[PDB]
């Protein structure tokens, strides 16, 4: 049995394993253990012999605002800074990214709003992507925080968006807006709904999916994915291992945490 | 004309600002003679009303909220006194507790949005003002909000509050206040000044509005009018430490240094009344005129009348 999370739930409907991020008031920001819980949920979908599709849905106006940096500038159990950051960043990132890389069921993502950070990195590893309207974007803010690529974006961002686009958006910290997503065929359908109701959007996506899978041999879908994955599996594994160990030096240096401290240090001069 | 909150990136930072520090728990006091006075809440209320010291009212509410941690009004009044006592973290903590018990309190939402603005968490203040609106005028706000890449959060909520202000047949204040706060965070202080001066003509017997006028002015480099509004606020309430601190800051800004050291001694003496917060500003005002005799005597365990002379009251 898998434990319970007040921020991520799931269910099984026919051949669909549906994952739901249900913390809309913090913009679905996830901590380390929430990323490890996603990894576990994907490992749980991967072993059900009745599941063929794995569907990741969200709630609110954001898909996910990224990692949870709440309480990171607080000053207040590790013998060094390297050991601390190994345990608190490298393990989580390597684990959840590899869980997404090797998934054997078809991964579908329903974008109800923007995605940021490691969550956008995980969006760009899903196989099919649906958007609610044309106000969605992906933001990888690594140069502003003092970090480098995460979640296999080294391989997936140039693969799905282009090399020149990726350079212009990552070197200068810009978003992958919706028209860039539509020029590269990133989004498979735009449901064009009001951005206020993500529940109706999620329900509509599931209904349309149920219509599409009528009459197909589904083992065939799983075999075709097994073969289509073998194109870039080695690139992704190599990038995973290299990224999580190259970003450790940026954490240990001390720039990300310094920038975090001077982010939340804007007290005003006079009062009221 | 709005895309989302966080405005197509470029507001991701400034959304992390309101989160990285976390939440601090309320830091109680060790010598609180009201630890078991079953009238401690009553005593706190009567201290708040009778113009007594604010530190003592704060202690009484400490007791009342350590006797029954569900008395929402006790948390509310503790936050109210702690923010006018110039303790923003204790005030924010108390008001957060109150709002978490009573998620539809109005004055808690308002005072907490003002404190957030003071600390620089502008987006949390925006959400709190949105929530105050939709819990105060739910139907009007609900049909305002359903009308649905150029506009950011501040402008969006300013337009919403403007339209809310027009869709009612009065000019009832506490809506002009929030308009002033939105403009204030935008850094166009003259709209804020107009709003606060208008909210005072409808009730010029306020102290918080005079202090907010003082702050809005002093941000715009009108230090003389700032001094005058602080003096007004203090005339209406001599226990108001927020106003003394602001007064001293702007005095230091305009070369008045003996008065400012007197004001900081007075603030450190209004905090230290049980039988404290930033001292660095006192060090700065002493380094301005450079008197080593008092410069080198910095201590959170010292005397204040020991600072006789020019520093003396």
């Amino acid at each position: 049995e898998i434990r319970q999370n007040e921020k991520i739930s799931y269910r099984i409907e026919g051949p669909f394993f549906i994952i739901h991020l249900m913390n809309p008031d913090n913009l679905n920001a996830l901590e380390g253990e929430d990323y490890i819980y996603l990894g576990e949920l994907l490992e749980l979908a991967d072993r059900n012999r009745d599941v063929y599709f794995t569907i990741i849905q969200s709630s609110g106006r954001f898909f996910s605002s990224g990692a949870d940096f709440k309480g990171i500038a607080k000053a207040q159990k590790y013998p060094s800074e390297t050991s601390k950051w190994v345990s608190n960043f490298v393990a989580r990132n390597v684990y959840v990214t590899d869980a997404f890389i090797k998934h054997s069921k078809v991964l579908i993502c329903c974008l109800n709003g923007p995605a940021i950070g490691l969550s956008a990195a995980l969006v760009a590893l899903c196989d099919i992507v649906y958007s609610i309207n044309d106000k969605v974007y992906l933001l990888y803010p690594f140069a502003n925080l003092g970090l480098i690529t995460e979640g296999g974006t080294t391989v997936s961002l140039p693969l799905k968006f282009g090399t020149n686009t990726t350079y212009e958006c990552l070197m200068f910290n810009k978003p992958f807006k919706y028209d860039i997503m539509c020029e590269n065929g990133f989004i498979s359908k735009n449901f064009n709904m009001p951005s206020s109701n993500a529940e109706a959007f999620n329900a509509k996506v599931l209904e349309e999916l149920r219509e599409k899978v009528k009459g197909l041999y589904l083992p065939s879908c799983l075999g075709m994915k097994k073969l289509l994955k073998s194109n870039h599996i080695d690139a992704f594994n190599k990038a995973n291992s290299v990224e999580v160990n190259e970003s450790l030096k940026y954490w240990v240096d001390g720039e990300p945490l310094k920038r975090f401290r001077q982010l939340g240090s804007k007290q005003r001069k006079h009062r009221l | 004309l709005v895309n989302d909150d966080l405005n197509l990136g470029e507001d991701y930072l400034k959304y992390l600002g309101g989160r990285v520090n976390g939440n601090i728990e309320y830091a109680f006091q060790s010598n609180n003679e009201y630890f078991n006075n079953p009238n401690a809440y009553k005593i706190g209320c009567l201290l708040m009303e009778n113009g007594a010291k604010l530190s003592e009212a704060a202690l009484a509410f400490e007791a009342a909220v350590k006797e029954k941690p569900d008395h929402v009004d006790a948390w509310l009044r503790l936050g109210l006194v702690q923010t006018q006592n110039e303790k923003e973290l204790n005030g924010i903590s108390a008001l957060e507790e109150c709002l978490k018990l009573d998620p539809k309190n109005l004055e808690a939402m308002k005072t907490l949005a003002i404190s957030y603005i003071n600390e620089g968490y502008d987006m949390s203040a925006f959400t709190m003002l949105d929530k105050w609106a939709e819990t105060k005028y739910p139907e009007i706000w609900s049909r305002i909000k359903q009308q649905d890449t150029h506009i950011d959060m501040n402008a969006h909520i300013t337009k919403q509050f403007l339209q809310l202000a027009n869709n009612l047949s009065t000019i009832d204040p506490e809506i002009q206040l929030c308009l002033g706060l939105l403009f204030y965070t935008k850094d166009d202080f003259d709209k804020t000044i107009d709003c606060f001066e208008s909210a005072l003509r409808v009730n010029p017997n306020d102290e918080l509005m005079w202090n907010r006028l003082g702050a809005s002015l002093a941000n715009s480099n009108r230090s003389e009018e700032a001094i005058q509004a602080y003096h007004r606020a203090l005339q209406l309430k001599p226990s108001f430490v927020r106003a003394r601190y602001n007064l001293a800051v702007s005095s230091m800004n305009i070369g008045c240094f003996k008065e400012a050291a007197g004001y900081l001694l007075s603030v450190l003496s209004m905090h230290e009344v049980n039988t404290d917060t930033v001292i660095e500003t006192l060090k700065r005002v002493f380094i301005a005129m450079n008197r080593d005799d008092l410069l080198q005597e910095v201590k959170p365990g010292m005397d204040l009348k020991r600072f006789k002379g020019e520093f003396s009251f």
